[PDB]
């Protein structure tokens, strides 16, 4: 496989551990599954850490009986053990619905990346792998920046 | 099974159950208009009594003699009946209730058939011929429920000596 | 139709009941019932006592009567029946509804083990699930014993190995000198000494029975055996000084 | 269903209730539902006996673990655990090892029915129609109901043993 | 057809095919429902109290504990809604849409529109889907009076 939406211009199709040599037709998908998936994680993941830091935290009280004002969870890590693990069980609970939600099982409409969202449906425009494209591109971009804003966040201790 | 009565039939996960593990109909198929007529008057009496143990802890009668505390459900019977009481009050008014459905099947109950038991003929909200089916089983399977609600409730109330609503 | 069984009072017996006896009863026994069967005392009654016989009866000649005619529950239902004609169909067919022992009693595991073997008259191919199912031969053909593809002196390697380092356990601890301070070469002299004594024994076999099983096509007979043994007492030493290495090691 | 029809009658409350309110089954082939039932009864073989290892070691029967630590181990099984000698646990890992070597390579279960482990296919029949056996499909059912019980069961026991004790 | 209204047509200036708006009206009747039991859900801790009572799970003959619309917490009945919250999932994976043929149907336990009252489709079936967005336009509005205005009533 050569000719996917994955190569975008700067590189090729950059294999340089030669997963592909091997990599079934099948194999493609699975990862290229992995890699939408990944991806749209690190979107909202990244989004996630620079929203509430230039945003104030959320105006509310997070845990109706726990006095959780969002100011007293920092942004990023340690927050894990802020957040009840309830509000960490309910959200464990939705991010479980939406893959147990119409089936990504191989060869389904969910294993190419395909859910149904249909936020941005260009009038199929010579857009159709714009917009595909771009959401890979940003989202090994996204996972990146999550990395080394995770190492930020860790080896300087909070934040960035 | 036991003619054409509505105890089975739109009876849950099956769509009829014709649970007679006795044979007590098909060994007795002349008492069906009895049988019938006996479980839908234990099933309405029944949700009265379940009915009845809650809100009297709310409301009194306005009689002055039911109007005291400490009138549960252990002693509300023994206590009325005097030297004439309340239950007699509630005894005489069942007998006028119980001498109309004398008059409808006649005096030995010979008009009583498989199809007109428990069938007093008050008819307010019913609609169309389906949902009377569809409420005639809707009545039993309230009704049979709380027979046996009643039944736990004046056993474990009076053992367990709890008197109100938990009965625990 | 059979001339007794027709207008038959029911004081003599009830119609259920007596549905329930000529269910029961096979057909062929209906006309003439054997002796000591319900229905040969209907019989023997019935042609007493009816509408154009006897009508009457003394209390005591009906109390006898009646405890000698069925109870209406001492005879098996349509169910009961059908269960028994079906389990000795089973049963005859050569398939066995399996069951397994218990405390005092077996539990019957609803599965039908087809019993006899590709030759019926067989005795020893009576197939059973601890030795004929799929789990089984496949174990039973991957031994070193049988396994495919072995080379003899293999197969014995692999057995003395297993033997070898298995029977020193038993010598180094709960032995004469397990309290020792050495406490398990003894064990190691003493489990070689084990393998090399049914090794012994084998080449016995070899040289007095000889099987044939193992030797290659146009070779000395038994000398695939006799190699198999001998490997299995190479096999026992290494396999008896590996685990006194890692016991004195460890 | 089609495909899903190798594995009916066989699941649901009723046992003859394709349950899936996720269609985690619809668009998979023949061989990925087999391989999926594959899975699930070994879960649920474990499951049965994890519960009722559970049960036997959280009332006080830890003898293998009490004689090899030379002292009562705690009756929690998840501490329990910890106790129980690193030589022990290692072996028990093992044990399993060989065992699930033993059971795919050498001696595997057949292709159109993967968890034939023990292999009755070879002598059980299955397909007959006597009533005082070819009950076959509900030992099956009580199988599956049981160890599909015994599934969530333990989950609970770890789960509320890491959290509330 | 269906819950097409008539005070406004199709509203849609964002669906608008068929597939995807039978997976859309699962939606749509499904929150509809929510908030027609939350509505009167939140009047009835109001007007006949917190009504509750009896031996319940670490709530003993609790009187409804947990007060204010939010309902809080702290160990009162709230944590019990969680017993509501799992019992809801039970009725949401037996009686399904996965197996609900039609839009949102559950094939019709209670039997109530086999003219008991109820009728199939007509005005029933839009009135249906009508007083759910109504209802949850009502409790969203009735989550805004409790955060920041005061109470329900
Ligand atoms: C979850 C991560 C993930 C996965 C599954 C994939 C999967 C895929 N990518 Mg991809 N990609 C990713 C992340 C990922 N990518 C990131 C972050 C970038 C930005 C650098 C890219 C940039 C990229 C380009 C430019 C192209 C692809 C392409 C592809 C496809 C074929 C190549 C292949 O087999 O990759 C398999 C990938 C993996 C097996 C990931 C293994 C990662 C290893 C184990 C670690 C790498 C080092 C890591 C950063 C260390 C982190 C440090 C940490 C420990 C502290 C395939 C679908 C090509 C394509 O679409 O061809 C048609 C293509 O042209 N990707
Ligand atoms: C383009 C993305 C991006 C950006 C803008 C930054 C930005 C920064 N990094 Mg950084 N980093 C990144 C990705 C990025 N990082 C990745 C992917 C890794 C892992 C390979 C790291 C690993 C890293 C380390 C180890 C350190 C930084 C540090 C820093 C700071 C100097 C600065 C805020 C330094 C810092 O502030 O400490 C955390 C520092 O010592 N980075
Ligand atoms: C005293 C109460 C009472 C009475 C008189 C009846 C009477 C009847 N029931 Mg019934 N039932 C009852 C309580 C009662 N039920 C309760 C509490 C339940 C819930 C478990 C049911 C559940 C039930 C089902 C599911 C069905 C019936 C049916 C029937 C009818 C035929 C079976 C029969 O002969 O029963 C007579 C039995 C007795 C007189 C025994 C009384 C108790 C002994 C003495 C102990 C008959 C009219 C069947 C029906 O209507 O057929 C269409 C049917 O399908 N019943
Ligand atoms: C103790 C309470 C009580 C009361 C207040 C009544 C009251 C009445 N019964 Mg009645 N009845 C009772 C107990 C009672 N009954 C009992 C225990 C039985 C036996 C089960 C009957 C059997 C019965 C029959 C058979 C008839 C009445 C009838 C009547 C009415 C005739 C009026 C009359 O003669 O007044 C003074 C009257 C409404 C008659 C009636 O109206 O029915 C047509 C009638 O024919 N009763
Ligand atoms: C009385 C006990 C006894 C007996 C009958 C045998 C018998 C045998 N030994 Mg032996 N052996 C024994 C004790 C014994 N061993 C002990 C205690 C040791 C430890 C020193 C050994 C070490 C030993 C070696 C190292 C070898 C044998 C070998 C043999 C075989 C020739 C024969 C089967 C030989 C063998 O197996 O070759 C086929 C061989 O090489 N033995
Ligand atoms: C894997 C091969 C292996 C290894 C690593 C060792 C290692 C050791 N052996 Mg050993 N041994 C082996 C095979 C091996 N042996 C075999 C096959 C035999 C049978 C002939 C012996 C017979 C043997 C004896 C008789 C003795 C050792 C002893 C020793 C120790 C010195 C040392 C731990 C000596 C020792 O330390 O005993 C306590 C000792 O006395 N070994
Ligand atoms: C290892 C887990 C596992 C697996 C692989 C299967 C596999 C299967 N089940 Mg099954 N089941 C399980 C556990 C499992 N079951 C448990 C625990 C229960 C009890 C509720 C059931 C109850 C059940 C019923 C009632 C029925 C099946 C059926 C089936 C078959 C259809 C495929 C299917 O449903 O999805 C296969 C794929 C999965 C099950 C994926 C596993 C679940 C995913 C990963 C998400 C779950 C994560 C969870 C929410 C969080 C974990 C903690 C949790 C305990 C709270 C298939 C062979 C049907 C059948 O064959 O009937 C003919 C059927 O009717 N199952
Ligand atoms: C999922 C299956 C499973 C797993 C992973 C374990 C795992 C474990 N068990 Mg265990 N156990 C199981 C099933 C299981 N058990 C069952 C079904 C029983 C009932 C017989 C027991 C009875 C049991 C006892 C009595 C003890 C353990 C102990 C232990 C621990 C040390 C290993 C050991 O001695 O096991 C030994 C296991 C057995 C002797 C049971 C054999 C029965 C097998 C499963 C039949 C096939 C280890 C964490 C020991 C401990 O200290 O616990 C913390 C211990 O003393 N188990
Ligand atoms: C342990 C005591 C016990 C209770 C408490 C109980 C309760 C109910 N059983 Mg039940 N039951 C058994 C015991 C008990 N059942 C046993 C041993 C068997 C095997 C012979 C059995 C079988 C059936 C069948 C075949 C049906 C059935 C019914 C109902 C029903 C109605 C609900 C509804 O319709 O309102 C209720 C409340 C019908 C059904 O609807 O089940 C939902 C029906 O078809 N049951
Ligand atoms: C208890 C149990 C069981 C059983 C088990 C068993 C049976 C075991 C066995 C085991 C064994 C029995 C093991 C063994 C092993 C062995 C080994 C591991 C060996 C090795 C050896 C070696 C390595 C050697 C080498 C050498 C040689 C060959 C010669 C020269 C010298 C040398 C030394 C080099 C069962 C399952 C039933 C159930 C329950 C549990």
């Amino acid at each position: 496989f050569e000719s996917e939406l994955g190569v975008q211009a700067p590189t090729g199709f950059w294999d340089p551990l030669g997963f592909a040599k091997d990599g079934s037709m099948k194999a493609f998908k699975r990862r290229r599954a992995s890699e939408i998936k990944h991806g749209r994680i690190a979107m909202l993941a990244t989004m996630g850490y620079i929203t509430p830091e230039i945003t104030g935290k959320f105006p509310g009280y997070l845990s109706p009986s726990t006095l959780l004002k969002y100011d007293d969870i920092p942004n990023g890590l340690g927050a894990i053990s802020k957040v009840p693990a309830l509000g960490w069980a309910q959200i464990f609970v939705y991010c479980g619905y939406a893959e147990l939600s119409q089936d990504q099982t191989p060869g389904s409409p969910g294993a190419e990346g395909n859910f149904g969202f249909k936020v941005l449906t260009s009038s199929d425009p010579d857009s159709l792998e714009k917009k595909l494209a771009s959401e890979i591109a940003n989202g090994r971009l996204a996972m990146m920046a999550f990395t080394g804003m995770a190492t930020q966040d860790g080896l300087t201790g909070s934040a960035w | 099974f036991a003619g054409g009565l509505t105890g089975s039939d739109y009876g849950g996960f099956g769509g009829k159950y014709e649970w007679d593990p006795v044979g007590f109909s098909t060994r007795w198929p002349e008492h069906l208009a009895w049988y019938r007529e006996a479980e839908l008057k234990h099933g309405r009496i029944a949700m009265l009594a379940f009915a009845g143990l809650l809100a009297p802890d709310l409301f009194r009668l306005p009689w002055a003699e039911f109007q005291d505390s400490s009138l549960d459900f252990a002693n509300a019977h023994d206590k009325f009946v005097a030297g004439f009481g309340p239950m007699w009050w509630g005894f005489i008014a069942c007998g006028g209730i119980e001498y109309q459905r004398f008059r409808k099947l006649g005096l030995g109950m010979e008009g009583l058939t498989l199809e007109n038991a428990g069938n007093l003929g008050w008819f307010d909200l019913p609609k169309n011929s389906e949902e009377r089916l569809f409420y005639e089983t809707a009545e039993l399977k309230n009704g049979r429920l709380a027979m046996l609600a009643v039944s736990g409730i004046f056993t474990a109330g009076i053992f367990w000596d709890q008197h109100h609503f938990p009965f625990i | 139709k059979i001339a007794y069984l027709q207008d038959i009072p029911r004081t003599i017996v009830e119609k259920d009941a007596l549905e329930l006896i000529l269910k029961n009863t096979p057909k062929e026994q209906w006309e003439n019932p054997p002796e000591d069967s319900y229905l040969y005392t209907v019989k023997a009654f019935a042609e007493m006592y009816g509408p154009g016989k006897a009508t009457k009866m003394g209390w005591w000649d009906y109390y006898r009567l009646k405890m000698d005619m069925p109870d209406t529950t001492r005879l098996s239902s349509e169910r009961e029946l059908q269960e028994i004609e079906e389990y000795e169909k089973l049963m005859m067919s050569g398939k066995v509804p399996f069951a397994v022992p218990g405390p005092s009693g077996y539990f019957f595991t609803g599965f039908v083990t087809q019993w006899k073997g590709k030759e019926p008259f067989a005795g020893d191919q009576v197939i059973t699930l601890t030795e004929n199912g799929l789990f089984a031969k496949q174990f039973l053909s991957a031994l070193a014993f049988y396994r495919e593809g072995l080379k003899p002196w293999q197969r014995g390697l692999e057995i003395g190995m297993a033997h070898g380092y298995f029977l020193i356990g038993p010598f180094t601890s709960l032995g004469p000198l397990r309290n020792t301070p050495e406490a398990a070469t003894v064990g190691l002299l003493c489990g070689c000494a084990i393998v090399g004594i049914v090794s012994i024994g084998g080449l016995i076999f070899g040289s007095t029975i000889k099987p044939t099983r193992f030797d290659k096509d146009g070779d000395k007979p038994g000398a695939g055996f006799i190699e198999m043994i001998n490997w299995h007492a190479v096999g026992g030493l290494g396999g008896a000084g590996f685990a006194h290495a890692l016991i004195t090691v460890f | 269903r089609e495909a899903p029809k190798v594995l009916a009658g066989t699941g649901g409350p009723l046992p003859e209730s394709f349950w899936d309110p996720a269609g985690f089954t619809n668009n998979k082939t023949d061989e990925e539902l087999l391989f999926y039932r594959a899975a699930e009864l070994k879960h649920g073989r474990i499951a049965m006996a994890a519960v009722v290892g559970w049960f036997t070691n959280a009332s006080g029967f830890h003898y293998l673990g009490d004689l090899w630590l030379k002292k009562p181990a705690s009756d929690n099984p998840i501490e329990a655990f910890n106790q129980l000698s690193l030589l022990g646990v290692f072996q028990m890992v093992f044990f399993i090892g060989c065992l699930e070597w033993l059971t795919t390579v050498p001696c595997p279960p057949p292709k159109d029915a993967p968890w034939d482990v023990i292999g009755m296919s070879d002598v059980l029949e299955e397909d007959t129609d006597e009533n005082p056996m070819a009950e076959y499909k509900k030992i099956q059912m009580q199988e599956l109901n049981n160890s599909r019980l015994a599934m969530v069961a333990i989950i609970g026991l770890i789960v509320q043993a890491t959290t509330t004790g």
